[PDB]
């Protein structure tokens, strides 16, 4: 569905068709809202 | 209105039915006079300047007789049931945009070709009920809809709520969702309305319509949100505006076929249908064939209309005087 | 309809009363094809929510004589989230019932079944008319697409069959493609009688001893009367015998099987 092609390494919050890489956690942008993985 | 005929057609309003010619004194009076052979049947009528006869009717010549009830010619309003189809979700999904195409098919030229589309959109939240849904899509389609500039009304809205389940809740585009506070509501009435009449110039007419869906994306799926089902109609348009339209064109074949044209060098017809009330018709279909060889048929009709109040006792003692006098079957409804 | 002969056949109806063997009327009746339509559990056993699921019928013989005469029916159902393995096996049923057994078809070709897991012996009919209020049962395990029997008219058009093949398209599973299904000859239930088999031999044998030229020429012609009901199973007796050089000769005797094989085996 949706395809995301970069990672973000940054405290603040990316755009939204990017990768939230921040220490340790993953997010990412669904629904709204920065879904954490894990 | 035009309608069709297959010869010529005659109506006389019944306002008051008398038993003698000599009790003849009001406009719209009349008395069905016959034979004591019962081979010719006529309609004498108090015309709105004297006496008048009708065609006389050869009681050998019936085709059929047939009397029309109001109810039969009330049109019934078509109404349609929106809701959530609840294969795709019976919630509104978070996000979403759930938008609704009425698509309108007689408007305002006369084909089908001639098509219109008003559309309603709402984007659903987060904790967005049902209800919650049916009431934001209601206030966004009666502001589209029902907006007060509009040329002509197109189709009325109402919601209903599950513990009333039978009473219409009317949205309109000055209704606010604070004087909307029911917390169950399950469907969307999508209604059509009734054009504007003027008597001969503008007929009885009506724009259909059917609710369409955009597709969501629910589950990665691309799925049309909802069903639209057609409910049985609650109201009905009365036979006052189809009548008087019968009349100002039945007032042609008698009286005048210049009405306006130039117009104070007009004849004016004076019309005895009150366009505000119901009536019931009676078509007495006949024929003429002549003597040796011209044994082609005339097929005439002679209507009557009598103004009838819930049970018809105006058109059942017209019955019942045609009956005794031409010696005919007229069923009485 | 024009059989081979070994230098004649003469049919000779039996109505009332080298080698020679009788033939019972359950070995001339042509058993129609039954093929069973599953989920295979290798791919999944539920349907794959994003997934369109086509069948594939391969009809061989449709009009003509050859195998090259292919014929091509397809049913299509896309899967939903809350399907269940009972409901695509009856919305499959009702997409293979509207291509194949419409009104509009020309030619019958192939009969669509859904059993039950309740009723395993009891296959329920779906048609073209069939709607899914119809089927309301939520335990329906397989889907089977059998044979049917073909138009027939007497000496004209002879008994033949269109035999056909379900194969199935592939379906993304977890990012492969794979097929979705299994289809498996299963033992048949329901035969075709004897009826027309045994009227067009009898309308052929009888030119033997009779009228060749039927009805060539119809306003002159030789109208003979044939003595076998196409609406009866028939058990045949056939009796080959000869007459330096031999010619061989074809006796075949036909009656009507009322269940046993009565006045076959009082002949």
């Amino acid at each position: 569905m949706k395809t995301l092609r970069t990672l973000k390494i940054s405290p603040n919050a990316p755009d939204i068709n990017s990768v939230w890489l921040y220490k340790g956690t993953m997010k990412y942008f669904n629904n709204g809202e920065w879904e954490t993985i894990g | 209105m035009v309608i069709s005929i297959n010869q010529v057609r005659q109506l006389y309003v019944a306002k008051a039915l008398k038993a003698n010619t000599a009790a003849l004194t009001t406009a719209g009076d009349i008395v069905p006079k016959a034979d004591t052979a019962k081979t010719t049947l006529y309609f004498q009528s108090m015309s709105p300047a004297g006496i008048v006869a009708s065609d006389k009717i050869n009681l050998k010549h019936v085709l059929y007789a047939k009397a029309t009830p109001s109810e039969a010619l009330a049109h019934k309003l078509v109404r349609y049931s929106v809701t959530l189809d609840a294969d795709v979700s019976a919630t509104p999904v978070a996000g979403q945009n759930y938008i609704l195409r009425l698509a309108f098919r007689q408007y305002i030229g006369l084909s089908e070709e001639d098509q219109y589309f008003k559309y309603g959109e709402v984007i659903a939240r987060s904790g967005m009920t049902a209800s919650d849904f049916y009431k934001k899509m209601a206030i966004s389609l009666a502001k589209n809809l029902e907006n007060k500039t509009e040329s002509t009304p197109l189709v009325n809205i109402y919601l209903i709520s599950a513990a009333a389940a039978s009473t219409d809740v009317p949205v309109t585009s000055a209704t606010k969702e604070s004087d909307l506070t029911a917390t169950d509501y399950n469907q969307i009435i999508i209604e059509e309305t009734e054009q504007p009449w003027v008597l001969g110039m503008m007929p009885q007419a009506f724009i259909p319509f059917t609710p369409q869906f955009l597709t969501i994306t629910v589950d990665g799926e691309d799925r049309l949100w909802g069903v639209a089902t057609v409910v049985t109609p609650t109201k009905t348009v009365p036979d006052g505006h189809l009548i008087a339209d019968l009349e100002y064109f039945c007032m042609g074949a008698r009286g005048d076929i210049y009405r306006g044209m130039g117009y104070p060098n007009i004849i004016k017809t004076t019309y005895l249908v009150d366009p505000g009330a119901v009536y019931d018709v009676l078509d007495i279909h006949y024929f003429y064939t002549g003597s040796n060889e011209s044994v082609q048929k005339s097929e005439k009709t002679i209507t009557l209309v009598a103004v009838d109040d819930g049970s018809h006792t105006a058109m059942n003692a017209l019955i019942g005087a045609i009956n005794t006098a031409s010696g005919l079957t007229i069923a009485t409804l």
